[PDB]
């Protein structure tokens, strides 16, 4: 099922070595926006680029002034046209039913090490909001969240921290937000031990 | 740059010596596949995705074969200037909260890799594993340095140490990145 997806074009120039292109298709709103970027690089050195928003190659450093004309003269329509055909084509009819579309929720748990931790994690898209909570109420001194962790396999995990006292009587509450969750999950903790 | 969404349709990555090449596709800074240059054949990351759209690999191949041209032409103009190594730094984190009971994954994210070339291998009490390890194609960075991530699944104990060994040109001796349950 679905489309073939369209590659965007690396195109031909007239001890460690190593070359890179890397094409970027930025797309805001949908595809309402979208600006498009290819950068050749020699070693890291990027020498080359094409940016949409400018509309031709333009050398980036002296390696690719060889470049810049060649690329305009013999490239420079068929490069221009990939914001729609590499761009567009690829978002609308390849991401729009499966990246687009992924939506994995959050595995909450609260584990002690005094310092609760509550991990959220397995998640897809990127956008949560993990919120500890003590008797009903929002705590916010002594929290630390990580940054997002982006476990590389398609999903996120973010470990929030919060620095306390088991009380007696004290209830403790994980409350998380998501794309993919109808309303809040809230899980507890209560000294002792949940 | 700024944006809702990102994706790098055919990263081409060309290496010389040895003729060194990875063909990738990205969306929002996770791996789609990448072609297997020697099969001949697209590896999806995720099987459900491949039922839902597809990608020739001979797209890989061609823009590979202009990697190995734009190459020889850009070494020779550079005078033939070398890439200069960098040091990989090496992370060690569990893929959800360890509990007795429950397989889980040790994940070991390599980041600051420059060249492309590294051997990421695990260890279990001190000892090689070659079973339940998977890895994944190099990402691309901002600064053109590479990460890329390795994988062990593993039963949680308090018998076991782990490590995740880094070999790389850029480093005077491997990193060993050290972990253990509590």
């Amino acid at each position: 099922r679905g489309y073939g997806g369209r590659a965007s074009d690396y195109k031909s120039a007239h001890r460690h070595f190593v070359v890179q292109f890397q094409p970027f298709c930025y797309f805001t709103n949908g595809t309402q926006r979208i600006r498009y970027v290819t950068r050749y690089i020699y070693n890291r050195e990027e020498y080359l680029r094409f940016d949409s928003d400018v509309g031709e190659y333009r050398a980036v450093t002296e390696l690719g002034r060889p470049d810049a004309e060649y690329y305009n003269k013999q490239y420079l329509e068929r490069t221009r046209a990939e914001l729609d055909t590499v761009c567009r084509y690829n978002y609308e009819e390849t991401e729009v039913p499966t990246s687009l579309r992924r939506l994995e929720q959050p595995n909450v748990v609260i584990s002690l090490s005094n310092t609760l931790v509550c991990s959220v994690t397995d998640f897809y898209p990127a956008k949560i909001k993990v919120r500890w909570f003590r008797n009903g109420q929002e705590e916010t001194v002594g929290v630390s969240s990580t940054q997002l962790i982006r476990n590389g396999d398609w999903t996120f995990q973010v470990l929030v921290m919060l620095e306390m006292t088991p009380r007696r009587g004290e209830v403790y509450t994980c409350h998380v937000e998501h794309p993919s969750l109808k309303s809040p999950i809230t899980v507890e903790w209560r000294a002792q031990s949940e | 740059i700024e944006a809702d969404h990102v994706g790098s349709y055919g990263i081409v990555v060309y290496q010389s010596p040895g003729d060194i090449g990875q063909y990738t596709f990205e969306f929002d800074g996770d791996e789609l596949f990448y072609v297997d240059l020697d099969k001949k054949e697209t590896i999806w990351m995720l099987p459900e995705f491949a039922q839902l759209r597809s990608f020739d690999p001979q797209g890989g191949l061609q823009n590979i074969a202009t990697g190995k041209h734009n190459l020889g032409v850009l070494t020779k103009r550079s005078n033939s200037t070398p890439a200069t190594n960098e040091a990989p730094q090496a992370t060690v984190f569990p893929k959800s909260p360890v509990l007795l009971g429950q397989p889980n994954t040790l994940i070991c994210f390599v980041d600051n890799i420059f060249p492309p070339v590294i051997n990421i291998t695990w260890l279990r009490n001190s000892k090689s594993v070659a079973d339940g390890v998977y890895e994944t194609s190099f990402f691309v960075n901002r600064d053109y340095s590479f990460h890329k991530l390795s994988y062990l699944t593993f039963i949680p104990s308090d018998d076991d140490i782990y490590d995740c060994k880094v070999e790389h040109w850029g480093l005077e001796e491997p990193v060993l990145k050290h972990w253990e349950p509590e």
